[PDB]
């Protein structure tokens, strides 16, 4: 892996590793935060986080 | 309602804080920044893939495979 | 131990040693056991290496740590850095094993028949040796005696080098070395003046002169601490608990270990190449390590590599333990880490 | 015994030999029986080896522990370590068997003669032999007598080497040996100064002088212990119980076993090559071994190999048993080990 | 905690909780300095590990070695790196500084008293009591920090002039260059009045080491004098008090000259952003201080990086904290 800008060239494989390392870490932090932090009333009511259907909607869009 | 061992291990993660939220906006402002950040990141990548942006010494094509 | 406020602390088996922190007899016993195990390792692996030794291959490319160090102090190497005989190695190992047995006997005694608390012993010669974690006056004399032993060992090494002689890589054989000693020189080394970088000593005469100076320093300090109480300001500065002294000792050990690891990595007069191998290069990545100037393929790794790399991490984690025990002695509770998240 | 706190402990049959720790007559009987077993081993094994002896095969190649030991101490060995006459070995084994029968008869005699305790027996002179696990005066006298016997044995060895001769691999034939006497050289072997290493003794003269010294020391110590009660500090240091004395003896025996094990593998004089085989070399992997230093192909192992390894293990486990018995006699009960994975402290006296 | 915007007690804003806690704040700054000093030494050691002798520095992608080589460290005639050990020494010494700073930060966060207002009444530590309202207290802080910065600048200049000098771009090697001390000539650069005519990039068109070294001497002397000024007086003057400021605290210009924690922070942040932009211009144009023998010729990327940082600090941070401080002046 190399963090120099040419790792963003999609045809150079050195990006992929550089991605999955850094992004991997980004998810771990992103995991830890969500494993601890609570939502916000505003967002919680807006997105209806108590209802699994919202998870379905967002996941389908992501996929 | 079987009281299994694994259920004892995992019930705290399942629904200890079920239905709890902090009032107001909380961390939502900070989230905003993150979104904008990635909105640049992805955008940049797209243009780099699109050859709109040409980074120095970064030839976005099959020639960049040189070195393997 | 810290035991923030609470008394009658329950320690799980995984943290078991803390239980005996408040008994002096068991404390002594445990430390006799520790030094016994160190001595046992020394002797046992002298024998182990001798058992896996070929007088044909290069010494350093064979995985060895005790034979090269014994050779560096004479004892089996004549010239050109080749081990001729092996029996003095066996004799040294046997003496180390016997000393280990004696020390372990002392430890086992302290556990069973020795007094759990020295002050409560009837002998009243044992009540002399009792100590308390808050009394710097007694710990001063303990420190003084231990410094005396350290300085005596350093002086003994000096005299053995002078009279019997140690390896001289510049000379290429075992030589009796006269001490080239001058205070101005040693302050030049201390200030790292351009001709004098203390990690690049070139003449063992300077090494042994430094050892004479260091032995004098240790003996002077030992007598000083046996005779002179700590000053009142020390009570203001330092903390008074066992964990605090553990933190100070861990800091000192980390400092010593970093110096030793770097010394092994870069010097080649104290560590002759024919014994320990070529010099190493420091290399930083996500974590530091020392790498071989010569190729490590076909030769595994040299003795110098193992010694310096091991002691770097010994020193690093000793530093981490120093921080841990310092914070513990500061009353900081680590139960705050899995508690803060709960509050958030 | 120990009986932590609670007396009148009940022992299973697996640990059933601790039942007679307080019955002096039965104690005597057990130990006479054990000594009978030892001497019976010596004689019977001598005959068992003689049965399959091959003059063609070198002595150490075949599996022996007794023919080399006899051939070393004179007893029908020709020049160049040749077993000329195989009758003296038969005579030695036979005398050992007769002695074993005598000892076993005495053992059964005491196991059935009178009371279990030697205090009650109305012999009025066997009561001179009843001992205690607390009194150090009687045990000092006992120690003195046994040391007398050991010194008398060393003296007998000195005399037999002086008159009958003894094998000398350096000479190459059985030869009388002058008993040396040089306290200076004895102490120089004590220090292991570079000239003299105790495990590399080269001249049987030095061995004979050391044996003369040992005999003198043992006899003097025996006299001293018979006459003189132990000093008070020896009551301060040592506990007074049977298991404690067993622990002391076990530690001593473990040390002696390790010393003899190292002696076998290295010294060539007192363990001649033609009888026991070429010297071994000490290896240390997980546990110490003695490598044969010879191709075991079509030759098995030399007798020196077997002796050295067996006695290394005997010494090591005698040390472990010494630790066990000393730990008990000092007061430590091992049941507390079961409390290891709990929060209760794994510790007592 | 001395603020009531809407979200004072939020964990993601928790640093504001140390607004008045002097001891904890001192510890936090010390730990931060530990970070700032760990990075250079660590990355210098990492760089020296992979340094190759034949290839030149601009083609190796080193971002700390060029600045060290610019000072004559481990280089000889012709501007080629000869010995790499002094870079390693610099890295190690930064490790030492970082360790000392981290030790101090740990002490003041946990062992030391949280609030110096709770110090034991002239115990060598009440002398360090400061308050975000009284001017006199903070004046001596500014004075002493100016002392340290001035001594650093003077040391740099003195080294350049007398001891071992610097790598002079024109003379092609390391030399003790004779300083230029024509004060009008030096201060002309601040308006672009370079000798070769007015130039767009102020202070950045210096074409000789003598100008820069003379400027450093001038700056050191000026900062030493200002340090004396602030340490020895500590009293507000009609420059700070009674100056025009425009703020919705009172709609329109006012001569109040208000003082507040967020305001001090905002002025400092704006200053840092401004230094960032000035350094952007410097590395863009001034190649006397950045010999392209080391930093390469094309240097638009580094200048742009500096520009972005300077804008973030000067505009973003400065505005945010200034507005918060002015609003908090409604107490
Ligand atoms: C790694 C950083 C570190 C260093 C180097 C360090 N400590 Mg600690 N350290 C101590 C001494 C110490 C000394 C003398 C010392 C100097 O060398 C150090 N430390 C140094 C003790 C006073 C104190 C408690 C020490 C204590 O009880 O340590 C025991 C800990 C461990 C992991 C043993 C597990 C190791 C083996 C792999 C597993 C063995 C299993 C076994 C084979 C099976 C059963 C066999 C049986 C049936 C026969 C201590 C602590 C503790 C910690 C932590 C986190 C540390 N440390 C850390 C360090 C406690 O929780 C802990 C603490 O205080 O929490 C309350
Ligand atoms: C040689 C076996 C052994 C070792 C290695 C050993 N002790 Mg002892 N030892 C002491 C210190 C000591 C230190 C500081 C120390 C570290 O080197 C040791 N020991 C080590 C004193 C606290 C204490 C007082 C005797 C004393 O130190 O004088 C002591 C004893 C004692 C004994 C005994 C038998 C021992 N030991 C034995 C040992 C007391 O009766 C005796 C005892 O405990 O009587 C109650
Ligand atoms: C293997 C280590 C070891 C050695 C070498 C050793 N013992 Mg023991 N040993 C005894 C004698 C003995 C003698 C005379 C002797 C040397 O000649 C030894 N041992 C030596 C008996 C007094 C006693 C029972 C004999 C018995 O169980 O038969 C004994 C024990 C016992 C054990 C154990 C574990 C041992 N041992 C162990 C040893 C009882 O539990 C067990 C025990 O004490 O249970 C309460
Ligand atoms: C010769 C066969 C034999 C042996 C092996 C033997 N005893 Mg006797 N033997 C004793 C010790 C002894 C020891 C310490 C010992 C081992 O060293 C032996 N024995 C061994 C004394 C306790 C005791 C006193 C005689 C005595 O002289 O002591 C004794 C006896 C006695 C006899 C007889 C006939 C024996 N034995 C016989 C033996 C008593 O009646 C006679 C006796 O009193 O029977 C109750
Ligand atoms: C997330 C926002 C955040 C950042 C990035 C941040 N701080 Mg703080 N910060 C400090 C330094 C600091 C430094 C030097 C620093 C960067 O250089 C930062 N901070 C940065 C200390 C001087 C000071 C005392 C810190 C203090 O007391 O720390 C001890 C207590 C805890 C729990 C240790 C923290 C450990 C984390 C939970 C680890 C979790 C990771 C996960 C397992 C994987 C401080 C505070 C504090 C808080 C809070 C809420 C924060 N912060 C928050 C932050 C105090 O209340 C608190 C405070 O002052 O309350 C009055
Ligand atoms: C507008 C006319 C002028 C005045 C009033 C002026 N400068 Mg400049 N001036 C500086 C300080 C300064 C101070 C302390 C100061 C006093 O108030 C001034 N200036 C004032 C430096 C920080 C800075 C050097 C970089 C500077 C420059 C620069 C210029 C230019 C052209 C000027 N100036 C010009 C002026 C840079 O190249 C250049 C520039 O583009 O930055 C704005
Ligand atoms: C000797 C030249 C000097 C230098 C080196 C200098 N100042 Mg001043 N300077 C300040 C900060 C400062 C910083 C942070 C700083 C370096 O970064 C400097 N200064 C530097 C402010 C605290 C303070 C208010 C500036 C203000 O806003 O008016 C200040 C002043 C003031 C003066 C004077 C005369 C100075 N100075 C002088 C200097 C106020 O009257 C005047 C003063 O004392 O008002 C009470
Ligand atoms: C204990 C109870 C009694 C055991 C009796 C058999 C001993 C076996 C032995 O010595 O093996 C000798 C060998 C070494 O081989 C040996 O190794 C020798 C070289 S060295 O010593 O290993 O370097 C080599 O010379 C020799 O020929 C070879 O056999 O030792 C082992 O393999 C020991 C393995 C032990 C593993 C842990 C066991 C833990 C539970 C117990
Ligand atoms: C200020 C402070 C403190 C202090 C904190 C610290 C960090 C204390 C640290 C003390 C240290 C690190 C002392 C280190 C001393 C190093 C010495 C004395 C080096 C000695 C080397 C000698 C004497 C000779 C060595 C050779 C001898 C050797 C044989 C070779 O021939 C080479 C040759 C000639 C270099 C406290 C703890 C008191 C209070 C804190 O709160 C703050
Ligand atoms: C110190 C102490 C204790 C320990 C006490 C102990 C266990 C002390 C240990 C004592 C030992 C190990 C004594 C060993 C003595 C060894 C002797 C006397 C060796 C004699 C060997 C001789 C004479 C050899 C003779 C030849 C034999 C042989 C032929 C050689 O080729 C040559 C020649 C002729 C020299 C405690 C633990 C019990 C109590 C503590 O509080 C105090
Ligand atoms: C107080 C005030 C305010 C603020 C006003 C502002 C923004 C004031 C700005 C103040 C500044 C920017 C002061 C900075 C002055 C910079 C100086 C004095 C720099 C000197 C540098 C020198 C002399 C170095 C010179 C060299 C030295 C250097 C080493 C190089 O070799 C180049 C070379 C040789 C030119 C408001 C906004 C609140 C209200 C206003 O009305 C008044």
């Amino acid at each position: 892996p190399d963090w120099r800008p040419f790792a963003f060239d999609p045809y150079n494989p050195t990006g992929l590793v550089t991605h999955h390392i850094s992004a991997g870490i980004a998810l771990i932090i992103g995991g830890i935060f969500h494993t601890v932090s609570r939502p916000s009333e505003r967002l919680y009511n807006a997105l209806s986080m108590g209802n699994v259907e919202t998870v379905l909607s967002s996941s389908v869009a992501f996929v | 309602p079987k009281q299994t061992w694994w259920g004892d291990v995992l019930k705290g993660n399942n629904n200890s804080e079920a239905g709890k939220f902090v009032p107001g906006w909380g961390t939502t402002p900070v989230m905003a920044g993150f979104v904008v950040m990635i909105t640049l990141l992805l955008l940049i990548m797209l243009q780099v893939y699109n050859h709109t942006i040409v980074l120095d010494g970064v030839d976005a094509g099959w020639t960049s495979l040189g070195g393997f | 131990m810290q035991t923030y406020g609470q008394t009658d602390v329950e320690y799980g088996w995984w943290s078991g040693n803390s239980r005996f922190s408040d008994y002096s007899g068991q404390f002594l016993a445990a430390h006799n056991g520790q030094i016994a195990s160190m001595c046992f390792w020394a002797g046992s692996f002298t024998l182990f290496e001798v058992s896996r030794f070929n007088p044909d291959l290069p010494v350093y490319q064979q995985n060895l740590v005790c034979i090269p160090q014994l050779a560096r102090a004479g004892w089996g190497v004549a010239a050109g850095g080749a081990v001729v005989d092996t029996y003095p190695y066996f004799a040294i190992a046997m003496i180390h094993l016997v000393a280990a047995a004696i020390l372990g006997a002392g430890a086992l005694y302290g556990v069973t028949k020795g007094p759990k608390v020295l002050a409560d012993s009837e002998f009243s010669g044992a009540q002399r040796f009792h100590f308390e974690w808050d009394d710097f006056e007694t710990q001063g004399r303990i420190l003084g005696h231990h410094l005396l032993f350290l300085g005596a060992a350093c002086l003994l090494f000096a005299t053995w080098a002078c009279t019997h002689g140690v390896y001289d890589p510049v000379a290429g054989e075992v030589r009796a070395i006269s001490p080239s000693l001058n205070l101005v020189r040693f302050f030049k080394y201390g200030w790292a003046t351009p001709g004098f970088n203390p990690y690049f000593v070139n003449n063992l005469e300077d090494v042994i002169g430094g050892h004479f100076f260091v032995s004098s320093l240790y003996i002077a300090g030992g007598i000083w601490h046996i005779l002179v109480k700590p000053w009142p300001y020390t009570d203001k500065i330092f903390v008074k608990s066992g964990e605090a002294l553990l933190a100070y000792a861990l800091a000192g050990l980390a400092f010593a270990g970093f110096n030793a690891a770097y010394f092994c990595s870069v010097n080649d007069v104290v560590f002759p190449v024919e014994l320990f191998g070529p010099v190493l290069e420091a290399k930083l990545n996500v974590t530091p390590y020392f790498a071989e100037t010569l190729d490590a393929s076909d030769g595994g790794h040299t003795t110098r590599f193992w010694i310096s790399n091991f002691h770097y991490y010994w020193a690093f984690y000793c530093l981490q333990g120093h921080l841990f025990h310092a914070l513990r002695s500061y009353g900081f509770d680590f139960r705050r880490i899995p508690r803060a998240l709960a509050s958030l | 015994m120990q009986t932590y706190g609670n007396q009148n402990v009940e022992y299973g049959w697996w640990s059933g030999n601790s039942r007679f720790t307080d019955f002096s007559a039965q104690f005597l009987a057990a130990h006479i029986g054990q000594i009978a077993s030892m001497t019976f081993f010596a004689g019977s094994i001598t005959l068992f080896e003689l049965s399959r002896y091959n003059p063609d095969i070198p002595l150490y190649a075949q599996g022996f522990v007794c023919l080399p030991q006899l051939s070393r101490v004179g007893f029908g060995v020709g020049a160049g370590g040749a077993v000329v006459d195989t009758y003296p070995f038969f005579a030695v084994g036979m005398i050992h068997l007769f002695a074993a029968a005598v000892f076993g008869s005495g053992a059964i005699f005491h196991i059935l003669t009178g009371p279990k305790v030697l205090a009650d027996s109305d012999s009025a002179a066997s009561q001179r032999f009843h001992f205690e696990w607390d009194d150090f005066e009687t045990q000092g006298r006992i120690l003195g007598h046994h040391l007398l016997f050991l010194g008398s044995g060393a003296l007998l060895f000195v005399v037999w080497a002086a008159t009958h001769g003894i094998y000398d691999p350096n000479v190459g034939e059985v030869r009388a040996v002058s008993p040396g006497f040089d306290i200076v050289r004895i102490f120089k072997y004590g220090w292991a100064t570079p000239g003299f290493n105790p495990f590399f003794v080269d001249n049987l003269e030095d061995v004979m002088g050391g044996h003369l010294f040992i005999a003198l020391i043992d006899i003097a110590g025996g006299i001293y212990h018979i006459l003189v009660k132990p000093w008070p500090y020896t009551e301060r240091i040592f506990t007074k119980s049977g298991e404690a004395l067993l622990g002391y003896a076990l530690g001593g025996l473990g040390l002696m076993g390790l010393v003899a094990a190292y002696f076998c593998s290295v010294n060539d004089v007192v363990f001649p090559v033609e009888f026991f085989g070429p010297v071994l070399q000490p290896n240390l992997g997980f546990l110490p071994n003695f490598a044969d230093t010879l191709d075991v192909s079509a030759s098995g192992h030399t007798s020196r190999f077997w002796i050295a390894n067996f006695h290394y293990f005997w010494g090591f486990y005698c040390i472990q048993g010494h630790l066990f018995h000393a730990l008990r006699a000092s007061g430590f009960d091992f049941r507390v080990l079961t409390k290891f994975f709990t929060t209760e402290t794994v510790e007592l006296g | 905690t001395s603020v009531l915007s809407n979200f004072e007690n939020e964990w993601w804003a928790g640093n504001v909780r140390m607004t008045d806690l002097s001891g904890m704040l001192l510890g936090a700054h010390l730990c931060h300095a530990a970070l700032m000093s760990v990075v250079p030494g660590a990355f210098i050691v990492q760089e020296v590990a992979r340094y190759q002798p034949g290839v030149s520095l601009p083609d190796q992608g080193m971002i700390f070695m060029p600045h060290l080589a610019a000072l004559g460290v481990g280089v000889g005639a012709g501007g080629e790196i000869v010995d790499t050990y002094p870079f390693f020494v610099i890295g190690v010494l930064h490790f030492f500084i970082a360790a000392v700073c981290c030790a101090a930060g740990l002490f003041h966060t946990f062992r030391g008293e949280t609030d110096l207002n709770d110090a034991p009444d002239d115990s060598y530590a009440a002398a360090f009591r400061y308050e975000w309202d009284d001017f006199e207290s903070l004046s001596t802080i500014v004075g002493h920090h100016l002392v340290f910065i001035s001594v650093a600048c003077l040391i740099f200049a003195v080294n350049a002039t007398y001891g071992t000098g610097m790598y002079d771009i024109n003379t092609d090697t390391v030399h003790q260059i004779s300083p230029n001390l024509n004060p009008i000539t030096l201060i002309g650069y601040l308006f672009g009045f370079t000798p070769d005519g007015w130039s767009g990039a102020g202070m950045a068109a210096v074409n000789n080491m003598e100008d820069v070294i003379g400027g450093h001497f001038l700056i050191g002397v000026i900062d030493l004098l200002g340090a004396a000024f602030h340490i020895l007086y500590r009293k507000p003057t009609p420059l700070f008090t009674k100056h025009p400021v425009f703020s919705p605290a009172n709609g329109g210009w006012s001569n109040v000259g208000m003082l507040n924690s967020e305001l001090i922070l905002s002025w400092s942040v704006a200053s840092v952003g401004f230094m960032g932009i000035s350094s952007s211009l410097f590395i863009r144009y001034c190649d006397v201080a950045y010999p392209p023998v080391f930093h390469g010729v094309d240097r638009t990327g580094a200048a742009t990086l500096q520009l972005i940082l300077g804008l973030v600090w000067m505009l973003g941070g400065g505005l945010w904290h200034g507005l918060r401080g002015e609003r908090l002046y409604a107490a």
